[PDB]
């Protein structure tokens, strides 16, 4: 879970 | 910057 | 009586030449004009910076150097001065970064080794200083100041070994340059008075005398300081600065030493 | 997809890595607070550290592998200076093949039908185990490993074909991950081996990591505001940040899949067969910039559509300070939950303090539990809100130069409480010590982490980098310790931490975490106290606060399973790293636990109204547990305000  | 963390 | 004053060796403190002032004036007008390309401007700015530095106007030199970088960020020569200023300011860490840039941009920029080596020494990283200093020495073994700087660094690690290394450098050398005389004094070969006599003999004119005094008094101060004679060291550093040889490293570092001595006093 | 050793790509150091290595090396070697020589001895330690990073559980490499490499273990220093990182790389590569070999072996073991009722055990700490002497040992360890895994799934209660199916997807996934490894993955690892050898708080951050750290520091990021998850080969959108570009567009939804990414004057790049980070990197960009996304909609349909979005600055509100009011009858107490000392925190607190005035809150609790720290300036400024003037902290370099940091007035003058735990560190400790040293606030919780150093964060980018190497990616960043920090006391929280005025029960138990357990942590020491004026004095109020607190926890039900939970925890620490491996016994322990777990909620309810109903609510909802430390703290806060009021 990474924010872009 | 100067950091005081973890 | 006061006949003693005769023993003092002093030059008239250096003053700006007419040509220096004339050039500065012309530079201002050119910079204020539309006659320069961006590349030319950067170059001129470096040139003014060098001139300002030569007159003891360091902050003004730094502004010029900074502006040059803003135009062209690939000037090793600019980074070199900035490192030197950072060292003078006691900001050794930043200074290291600057010297690296000089080398990265141009690995043949030999003086960076000397300057980074000097900064590391003031920074208390003697062995690392020694690597730069040894390399600087290799480039010109015949330059006595290269040996002196290396000795100062090495002395922190082992005084005995440093002396032997210095002696070898001296013996190994052509022995031509004036600076070797200072080295002989450090070595015990000659006395201080003899060193001074030789200095008087070597110098030709006032500028020559001032330069000799600037370098010599700085090294003498370091020598006395090393021995713990604080008052003698202090007088010598002031005496070095009095020559107004603004661009010599001996001059810059004498000022730094004075500043360190001052801080200590202010503590306790 | 991968079935052979030749499907494992040979990792190669990037073109810019050498330069980076050199840059990190210059910084670490010349400017670290710890003056070390990067000599042969140091180099060997780095090698040892790298191996542990490479194979934490001494499971993959053979002793012959280690020993082959140990022959060049003192060469690491020369490599870092040079930036030609062959041993780090050669070793990583060998580790890859070994990992693959291991996983492939595990694939076999799973097929062997074994369900077991023996008494054989598994140890979780293989940290110091000797390397496997031979293949037999390796297979045996892995035989042991696979057993542990299947057993754990079986403990959930599945079948055996499932467990095989579940584990199959796992070992296979692990194999895929290996084939997806980066040159960067290795370079980051090598730098970390080096950094950590120096001290526990020294790091190298890769370009992506640097970006992340900045975001955590600033509470903001530049891109489209979408949280991405990777399922198999597809980048799926998990959620959308409110007020962000993807969310505001109304052309993108949760569950949508991004199979294409397009830069403004370039083609749409298929990203199906990609690592998550490589994809996120394409998506993120400078605000005002445009990105076009090829989206495969959430259903079973095969049609794709292209969505174009304008990148923008997005704030992560979740990470910001949060304010709440706790009410106990007529009295109210405000609480500030501070996750970190992010830039701009003090400002954020000021507005919150302003709101609190309106509500006429009697006391304020500042919750630093689990607050790792952050910016030093933020620590100083936050302190300044509560303290009128003077030094907040003292800093000292390696050469004895001492400096004191202070603020510019007081924003809140009322009763204050700082809540801390074993995980509250650094800036959090600085603030807590200062409030305590000035007599400003009472400190409640567990003893601190023991952080006592200051790190310098510096980018490795040089101004002419773009000009001379446009093709290069961004370089990363480093954090390195430059100084030790001391309380105004002249005291130090290095190793010790700060001891709360009131300590929760978990507080008196031997901790297993902290600065003191980290590798190469600097020693505790002290300096002369600075000059400051005490804000107030709370030493008088302590016995009364103590007894009142003590009486309350004694009765409290929640504050009792904690006590009992503690002695019980004490009972099994010795056998803590060893798990049974017997299908029979775990369940006795396991259900013996679930049972214990599904019960004591009841004594609290009966004690109260009761709260809810469940003969056995064995299958509860998404449960939010209560927060007794905080609830008790609030009780302490009210006691404090009462006493202060009676002065």
């Amino acid at each position: 879970a990474a924010a872009a | 910057a100067a950091a005081a963390a973890a | 009586n006061t006949s003693w004053r005769k023993s003092e060796v002093l030059a008239v403190p250096l003053q700006p030449t007419l040509q220096q002032e004339v050039i500065l004036a012309r530079m201002e007008q050119i910079l204020a004009s539309r006659a320069l390309t961006d590349d030319e401007r950067a170059q001129l700015l470096y040139e003014r910076g060098v001139l300002y530095d030569s007159l003891g106007l360091r902050a003004l030199a730094r502004n010029d150097f900074s502006q040059a970088l803003a135009i062209r960020p690939d000037m090793p020569e600019v980074f070199n001065y900035l490192g030197i200023y950072l060292t003078q300011a006691g900001n050794f860490d930043a200074a290291y970064e600057a010297f690296d840039s000089v080398l990265e941009l141009d690995p043949t920029y030999n003086y960076a080794h000397l300057n980074r080596g000097i900064a590391l020494y003031y920074g208390g990283r003697d062995k690392l200083a020694q690597d730069d200093l040894l390399a600087f020495y290799q480039d010109d073994p015949n330059d006595p100041f290269r040996s002196l700087w290396l000795y100062l660094a090495e002395q922190k690690l082992d005084e005995k070994q440093a002396k032997e290394v210095l002696k070898q450098h001296f013996e190994k050398s052509d022995k031509e340059q004036w600076g070797w005389n200072i080295v002989e004094f450090y070595l015990g070969n000659i006395s201080e008075q003899t060193l001074m006599e030789r200095l008087k003999a070597d110098a030709t004119d006032n500028t020559s005398l001032a330069e000799h005094l600037s370098e010599t008094n700085f090294y003498l101060g370091k020598y006395y300081l090393s021995l713990g004679d604080l008052d003698s060291a202090t007088a010598l550093f002031k005496l070095a600065v009095a020559n107004n040889v603004h661009n010599f490293v001996e001059h810059r570092y004498a000022l730094l030493e004075l500043s360190l001595l001052g801080q200590d006093q202010d503590d306790l | 997809d991968i079935t052979r050793a030749d499907q494992i790509p040979v990792l190669k150091e990037e073109t810019q890595h050498a330069t980076v290595s050199e840059r990190v090396t210059s910084r670490f070697t010349r400017s670290h607070y710890r003056q070390f020589d990067l000599d042969q001895a140091f180099s060997a330690k780095i090698f040892d550290r790298y191996l542990n990073l490479l194979d934490y559980s001494h499971n993959v490499l053979l002793a012959s592998d280690v020993e082959q490499f140990a022959k060049k273990k003192t060469e690491l220093g020369d490599e870092l200076r040079s930036g030609k990182l062959d041993v780090f790389y050669d070793l990583y590569n060998l580790a890859q093949k070994r990992r693959f070999e291991r996983y492939q072996y595990a694939l076999s073991v799973l097929e062997k039908p074994m369900d077991f009722t023996g008494n054989d055990t598994y140890n979780l700490d293989r940290s110091k185990a000797p390397w496997p002497k031979n293949e037999a040992e390796l297979n045996a360890l892995w035989d042991s490993k696979v057993k542990f895994d299947e057993l754990s799934l079986k403990l959930t209660g599945k079948t055996d074909k499932e467990i095989r199916e579940t584990l199959t997807r796992r070992y296979k996934f692990a194999i895929r991950r290996l084939a997806q490894t980066n040159s960067e993955d290795v370079f980051s690892l090598a730098m970390t081996a080096f950094a950590r050898e120096i001290d526990p708080h020294t790091n190298y951050l890769s370009p992506r990591n640097t970006e992340q750290f900045n975001t955590e520091m600033s509470l903001s990021l530049e891109g489209i505001g979408a949280v991405l998850q990777m399922d198999d080969d597809y980048t799926v959108i998990n959620s959308m940040v409110a007020g962000g570009p993807a969310a505001k567009s109304k052309a993108i939804s949760v569950g949508d899949k991004i199979v294409g990414v397009g830069q403004t004057g370039k083609p749409m790049v298929d990203v199906i067969g990609w690592r998550l980070d490589d994809v996120v990197a394409l998506i993120k960009g400078p605000k005002g910039s445009k990105v076009r996304l090829e989206i495969l909609p959430a259903g079973k349909g095969t049609k794709t559509r292209t969505v174009t979005l304008t990148r923008e600055r997005i704030r992560l509100e979740d990470r910001a300070v949060k304010m709440s009011v706790k009410t106990v009858g007529k009295e109210k107490v405000g609480v500030l939950d501070i996750p970190g000392f992010y830039v701009g925190l003090t400002d954020d607190v000021k507005v919150q303090l302003q709101k609190l005035e309106k509500q006429n809150v009697s006391s304020v609790i500042i919750d630093l539990r689990s607050n790792g720290g952050g910016a030093l300036t933020e620590a100083v400024s936050l302190s300044g809100l509560f303290i009128p003037a003077g030094p907040i902290v003292q800093v000292r370099d390696n050469n004895g130069k001492v400096r004191e940091d202070s603020d510019t007035q007081v924003f809140y003058k009322g009763p204050l409480v700082v809540l801390v735990d074993r995980f509250s560190a650094s800036a959090s400790e600085i603030f807590a010590a200062a409030m305590q040293d000035y007599g400003r606030a009472l400190v409640v919780g567990e003893p601190t982490f023991g952080a006592g150093t200051v790190q310098q964060y510096r980018s490795l980018n040089r101004i002419y980098d773009q000009m001379l190497r446009p093709e290069w990616p961004a370089l990363g960043s480093v954090q390195y310790t430059i100084q030790k920090f001391y309380r105004v006391n002249g005291g130090s929280t290095q190793r010790k931490g700060v001891t709360p005025d009131i300590i929760m029960p978990t507080g008196n138990e031997e901790t297993e975490t902290g600065e003191k357990f980290e590798d190469n942590a600097l020693p505790w020491d002290s300096i002369d106290a600075a000059t400051y004026v005490k804000s107030g004095d709370l030493t008088a109020f302590e016995p009364e606060l103590l007894k009142e607190h003590n009486a309350r926890i004694a009765k409290d039900p929640e504050f009792q399973n904690i006590m009992k939970d503690i002695a019980r925890f004490n009972a099994m620490k010795d056998k803590r790293n060893i798990v049974s491996l017997n299908y029979a016994v775990r369940e006795k322990e396991n259900n013996e636990d679930d049972a214990t777990r599904l019960a004591r909620l009841n004594e609290r309810f009966k004690r109260e109204g009761k709260p809810e109903l469940k003969k056995l609510d064995d299958l509860p909802k998404d449960y939010q547990e209560p927060d007794p430390y905080l609830d008790e703290t609030v009780n302490i806060a009210l006691d404090l305000a009462k006493l202060e009021k009676a002065r």
